[PDB]
DNA sequence: AGCAGATATCACTCAGCACGA
DNA sequence: TCGTGCTGAGTGATATCTGCTTTGGGTGGGTGGGTGGGTTGAGGCAAT
């Protein structure tokens, strides 16, 4: 085809350094200019929260989402392909995009095999990690309800094909978005100019 | 033996007599009433006509580029004005025509078919109206009762007049090189003055534009014009053929075998005329057709078509088409005079 | 079997080739010398030229020894002849004058223990073609000669797919076409080698057809003798095969009657010949027509209807700068400079895209020209992806097109679809299929042409800009540079621009004799020689594009203040003006980028929208 | 044309006895 | 208890004849199946 006590030993060693979170910030995105707070919401994003198993209680998410919202000429898909390009489990995703696999769990047919298989969707693979979605602005409203869904009770749940089932979708959300026209407008309130549903939003 | 049933033979008296008709100072005119004597007025209508079956003179240039010349019309009007008799004429006449109609067409049905060979069995293509028309007339009725979808196959077939087929893996192109000729109407059923043209009809502009003329008749309430087309009509209803009695309806021997002028005979003219006669431009006409195409440009009289370089294609397609008329190896003033007139009377009314 | 009585002695047209073989001459003889070469491993192709047999049956007539007409025979009937060369080039095979490792073959250390096994039941062989390491074509008569000598050369007469009839099965005939689909190379088994397990001894089979059956019992002598039934086993390593490729043929447009669909014909490719023939490409291609007989049950099914195939033996392939540059790009068009100078910076596409931190500025500079009807947007499309290597032309194919510019022709009415694959196309410069039936991902770093409408079909003065676009604005962003064109009647540019085209139509030619066009080759060598060329910036001048830049943004700001403005500057309009001045660069040959260079892309970044929109 | 099932006519093994040794 | 035939019918065996069926395509069908192939075009329907 064309980690080690000595590995543990350096973590440590970068850790007990003082200006350890400017250092992160800056490895991150090293390419981006003047965008300091992005990133450390990037980074904390990254690392995550402590997911918690109650009993009594239920669960509750440990994960953290993110919205890069803004106008068109700063840099924010670089952002996400540097994202990508760190988090060890993740996905691309444009939403209306025929070329990605897709956001949510589908039932197909194998042409190779003739065979029906169930196949698991962006999200689904991204579980335990970062999935990125670059164009939030559009997307079908049965992508909508799914990622509320999955926002939600962290699991997508598909009874079509004689099969039911749920697949865990405990994956974080980094995901981007452009004003209606030209440029986001201050006088307007966000919600108006995002162009989102205010639930999908909060 | 396999006999056909296309192409009349020209004897020396039938030249002799299309050259002295020719020959006549107003032959464009009897020529153009001769067309569907059964219509009344529409002359302007029927010059085109007859213009678009003569056709003008294809050249393709050694660059590449390829200048067709066929002449496409459209008309647009009121219910009940001639037009679906029109295309049933010029599909009777024209050597070759393939009729279709709006509603039931295709665009796989208009280009090609891809279908099995019993014989062979062996994956082949079938013919379409477009493909079948090639070097003939296509008429086209209730062109605006169509599909986008259907629309399509139209719109490559006139810009480029070949047909592109990429299906079941086959790869090649189609020649089409016919002459469109069809009829709609106003998106309201009724040609309204106070409205601009472009709301009257809901075609898209580019398709449009591909039509060398586009007329726009409309029925109009006058007392001597209606009892005239009264007084046509109810004696062209009292017709009765040779060799019937009163009352009675209507129902080979071999096999190898200011007057109108004879349907035969103008066939057999056309015929000569688009066959051995090619006319060449000349100065004269060039600058009238120049002249022609600056005045009605840049003008401050509204046009019911916009003007556009494809106009001047269009002139001098029908000075050719005029020069064709009068068995001219030479495109003249007088061409140039008659193609910007009808133009005119196309754009302005 | 009834017999028949033809003018045809096979013998005599033995004796004539072996003679024409022997003693033609055109040194030694030419074809002496061929086989000398092949027998030495130097060649493994003969090709027999019909002009030589021509002049050989001429002489002998001139000399008074009238000789059989072996042009005909061979022309009338070509696969016999085949074989008889073949025997006649093996009868006559001149011994190795290079020594050779004769034991690192596997067929000569086969046949000699074979000889050695003979010899031994001697004190008590195998097929020609198994031992023939050469292919023989046939060349056709080339006309001059057949003129030269008062004859007609049936042979190179090109004929289209319909003209080829059931009438010229078995002769040797040309046929003019495109092929359009071409196999990959596979081999083709001739002769079959065997073995025994219990005797010892090695079988041969000969193939000629479509399918065969394989032998399953020894037929050896000793084997026979010993009544010891043994099994016979396939051995591919002394095995013959032949590289073999199926092409197809269709007709010209040019050759097509009126109101009829073009016909194919299929071609069968065996020996050096292969890879000789690429889908796309008008050939001559020069073989013998033959019939392919079905086999078995197939056979008795399908009735006397043949299919037919052209084996192949001869394939023969038909084949102040930047003002002359634009003017010569589309000369039958009325002058629009700014516009062929776009194009022209489109075309060559200088920059330097080398970043390598994680991304790197795209390397197109992309043009999108959008007007109302009556320019001629269609006649620039077309000719610039004619000069163009790798431009495409598509109608609203990409691969094609990637590492070169894309011919999009109406590209308002795209679907959705195309929209979103050339947005990938753009931003990411990737092609990725996800289907189940194949999954690849081809790298597509191709610049896009665009011809638009306006949404009304003409644009609207009163309407802003962006109205007047359907596409979304995030796309024209995107685009590096955009060229607003409009027809803006008026009795001088409408006086000359009907003088020009009817000059056009009478005379086929440029009306303009000002200035001579410069050469296409010498225009596209040029263009080639400056994508070669690599330029490079100082710091002086990253200045000056700073500085170009913030009064850029300021003024852009202040129009966008207005809504007559198309956009506000951003930094990818930066990104824009950089690659501009790199391929303008280029175009100088200078690798440093010069003020000069930055300011005519500055100049030619205004005229192409603010020009146009404040008239 | 090739393949699978079947018929029938082809030999070969153990069987055993008469002579004499 | 060895050697050499003569008898012999039994137990094979192998050299030797008698009937499908097939390709693929409706010149075998839909009480052989549609996951063994064909298969692009028109048509009606529901969710959109
Ligand atoms: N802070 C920054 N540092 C570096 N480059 C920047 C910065 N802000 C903007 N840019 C430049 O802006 C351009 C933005 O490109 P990008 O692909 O990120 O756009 P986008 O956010 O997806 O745009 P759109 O909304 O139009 O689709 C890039 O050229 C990037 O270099
Ligand atoms: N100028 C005319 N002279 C004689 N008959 C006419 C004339 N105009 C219309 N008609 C009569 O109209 C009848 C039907 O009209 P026609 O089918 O030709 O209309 P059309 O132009 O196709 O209109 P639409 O398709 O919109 O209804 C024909 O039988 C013809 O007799
Ligand atoms: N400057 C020009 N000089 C000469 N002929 C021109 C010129 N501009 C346009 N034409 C003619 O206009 C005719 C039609 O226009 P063309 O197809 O070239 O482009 P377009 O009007 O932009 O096309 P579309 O109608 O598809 O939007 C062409 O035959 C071309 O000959
Ligand atoms: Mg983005
Ligand atoms: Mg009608
Ligand atoms: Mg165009
Ligand atoms: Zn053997």
């Amino acid at each position: 085809k064309v980690i080690t006590d000595q590995d543990l030993a350096k973590i440590r060693e970068v850790a007990a350094r003082e200006d350890l979170y400017s250092l992160l910030a800056r490895s991150i995105a090293p390419s981006i200019y003047e965008l300091e707070d992005v990133k450390k919401g990037i980074l904390l994003q990254l690392f995550g929260g402590t997911n918690k198993t109650f009993t009594k209680g239920g669960r509750y998410r440990g994960d953290i989402n993110i919205l890069l919202c803004g106008d068109p000429s700063t840099s924010k898909s670089q952002i996400l392909q540097y994202v990508h390009k760190i988090t060890p489990r993740g996905v691309y995703t444009s939403g209306k995009g025929s070329s990605a696999v897709g956001l949510t769990a589908y039932i197909t047919r194998d042409v190779d095999t003739k065979q029906l298989v169930l196949e698991s969707g962006a999200l689904v693979l991204s579980d335990g990690g970062v999935c990125c979605i670059d164009e939030f602005d559009k997307m079908s409203d049965s992508t909508r309800s799914v990622l509320h869904e999955v926002m939600e009770q962290q699991t997508i749940s598909i009874a079509k094909a004689g099969i039911i089932t749920t697949l865990n979708a405990r994956s974080s959300i980094l995901a981007s978005a452009n004003p209606i026209g030209s440029r986001y407008n201050p006088n307007l309130p966000v919600t108006e100019n995002i162009d989102l549903p205010p639930p999908l939003l909060s | 033996t396999v006999y056909p049933l296309a192409r009349q033979m020209l004897t020396d008296f039938d030249i002799r007599n299309i050259n002295k008709l020719s020959k006549k100072k107003d032959i464009f005119d009897i020529l153009s009433q001769s067309l569907a004597p059964s219509i009344y007025g529409h002359d302007h209508i029927k010059k085109a006509i007859l213009l678009m079956l003569m056709g003008g003179v294809e050249k393709n240039l050694e660059n590449g580029s390829h200048l067709r010349g066929d002449i496409n019309i459209l008309m647009v009007g009121d219910p009940s004005t001639a037009k679906s008799q029109l295309l049933r004429f010029v599909l009777n006449t024209a050597s070759l025509a393939i009729a279709t109609t709006g509603r039931g067409s295709s665009g796989v049905g208009l280009t090609a078919a891809v279908t099995t060979d019993r014989e062979t069995g062996e994956r082949r293509l079938e013919a379409g109206a477009m493909v079948l028309a090639d070097r003939g007339v296509v008429c086209i009725d209730e062109f605006d009762k169509m599909t986008d979808v259907d629309r399509v196959a139209i719109h490559e077939v006139m810009e480029q007049q070949t047909v592109t087929i990429a299906k079941a893996g086959i790869h090649t192109t189609l020649n089409a090189r016919c002459s469109v000729i069809a009829a709609a109407n106003p998106v309201f059923g009724q040609y309204d003055v106070n409205r601009d043209p472009h709301q009257n009809i809901a075609l898209p502009d580019s398709l449009l534009s591909r039509f060398d003329l586009l007329f726009v008749v409309t029925d109009d309430i006058n007392e001597i014009r209606d009892r005239s087309i009264s007084e046509h009509v109810l004696r062209t209803h009292r017709y009765l053929p040779p060799g019937y009695l009163e009352g009675e309806p209507v129902r080979s021997l071999a096999v190898g075998e200011p007057k109108l002028v004879t349907i035969p005979f103008l066939r057999k003219y056309v015929q000569y005329a688009k066959e051995r006669v090619i006319p060449q431009l000349t100065q004269e006409a060039i600058n009238v057709i120049v002249k022609n195409y600056t005045d009605l440009r840049n003008d401050d009289n509204t046009k019911k078509s916009p003007i556009t370089a494809r106009t001047l294609e269009t002139l001098i397609r029908l000075a050719t088409a005029h020069a064709k008329v009068r068995l001219s190896k030479t495109v003249n003033k007088v061409d140039a005079k008659v193609a910007a007139n009808l133009l005119r009377f196309a754009l302005l009314g | 079997l009834p017999s028949i009585q033809l003018p045809v002695d096979y013998n005599n047209l033995f004796n004539e080739i072996t003679d024409f073989l022997v003693t033609f001459k055109q040194k030694g003889p030419k074809y002496m010398a061929m086989l000398q070469k092949v027998a030495n491993r130097e060649l493994n192709s003969v090709i027999i030229d019909l002009d030589d047999i021509l002049q050989y049956q001429n002489e002998k007539f001139l000399q008074g020894t009238q000789a059989d007409d072996l042009v005909s025979a061979i022309q009338q009937n070509a696969n016999h002849f085949t074989e008889l060369f073949c025997r006649a080039i093996d009868n006559n095979m001149p011994l190795p004058t290079k020594e050779i490792d004769y034991k690192d073959d596997v067929l000569d250390v086969i046949l000699n223990q074979r000889r050695l096994r003979n010899e031994r039941m001697l004190s008590d062989l195998f097929p020609p073609n198994l031992t023939r390491r050469y292919f023989l074509y046939f060349k056709p008569l080339s006309q001059n000669c057949a003129r030269r000598y008062r004859k007609k050369a049936i042979s190179s007469k090109p004929l289209s797919v319909r003209q080829i009839k059931g009438d010229f099965l078995g002769q040797l005939i040309t046929v003019r076409g495109i092929i359009t689909r071409v196999s990959d190379v596979k081999p083709a088994v001739e002769v079959i080698a065997y073995t025994c397990d219990q005797c010892g001894y090695e079988v041969f089979q000969e193939v000629n057809s479509r399918t065969f059956t394989p032998l399953s019992e020894c037929t050896s002598e000793e084997c026979s003798q010993n009544q010891t039934k043994g099994q016979l086993f396939m051995s591919t390593r002394a095995s013959k095969f032949s590289a073999f490729q199926e092409c197809k043929i269709q007709e010209l447009s040019q050759q097509v009657p009126v109101g009829h669909i073009p016909r194919s014909l299929n071609i069968h490719v065996n020996g050096t010949l292969v890879r000789s023939l690429s889908p796309g490409d008008i050939v001559d291609v020069t073989g013998i027509f033959l019939p392919a007989p079905y086999t078995g049950f197939k056979a008795l099914k399908a009735g006397l209807l043949t299919e037919t195939y052209l084996e192949a033996q001869f394939v023969r392939q038909h084949k102040d700068v930047y003002n002359r540059l634009a003017k010569s790009i589309a000369p039958e068009i009325y002058g629009n400079l700014d516009v062929k100078k776009a194009l022209l910076l489109l075309l060559v596409g200088g920059v330097d895209k080398r970043v390598g931190d994680g991304m790197k500025i795209r390397g197109d500079i992309n043009v999108c020209l959008m007007g109302d009807p009556g320019v001629a947007k269609s006649q620039l499309l077309k000719a610039i992806c004619k000069i163009s290597p790798r431009g495409v032309y598509t109608t609203g194919a990409l691969v094609l097109a990637d590492n070169g510019i894309c011919c999009i022709d109406e590209f308002d009415k795209m679907d959705e679809s195309d929209r979103t694959a050339i947005h990938e196309v753009m931003e990411q410069q990737t092609i990725s299929i996800s289907k189940a039936g194949i999954n690849t991902t081809l790298n597509a770093r191709t610049s896009i042409l665009a011809a638009a409408n306006p949404l009304y079909g003409r644009y609207n003065p009163r309407l802003s800009p962006l109205d007047n676009i359907n596409l979304p604005a995030a796309l024209l962003s995107r685009f590096d540079i955009l060229f607003l064109m409009l027809d803006i009647p008026s009795r001088d540019d409408d006086e000359k621009l009907a003088e020009h085209v009817t000059y056009v139509h009478m005379h086929n030619k440029q009306p303009d004799l000002d200035f001579t066009p410069v050469e296409p080759s010498k225009m596209r060598e040029y263009i080639a020689y400056a994508k070669t060329k690599r330029p490079v910036m100082s710091e002086a001048v990253n200045d000056y594009v700073v500085q170009a830049y913030i009064r850029l943004r300021q003024d852009s700001k202040r129009e966008m203040d207005s809504k007559f403005s198309f956009g506000q500057a951003t930094p990818r309009t930066l990104l824009g003006i950089i690659r501009l001045s790199q391929a303008l660069a280029k175009l100088r040959l200078a690798d440093m980028v010069d003020i000069d260079d930055v300011e005519e892309a500055l100049r030619l970044v205004r005229v192409s929208k603010e020009s146009l929109y404040q008239e």
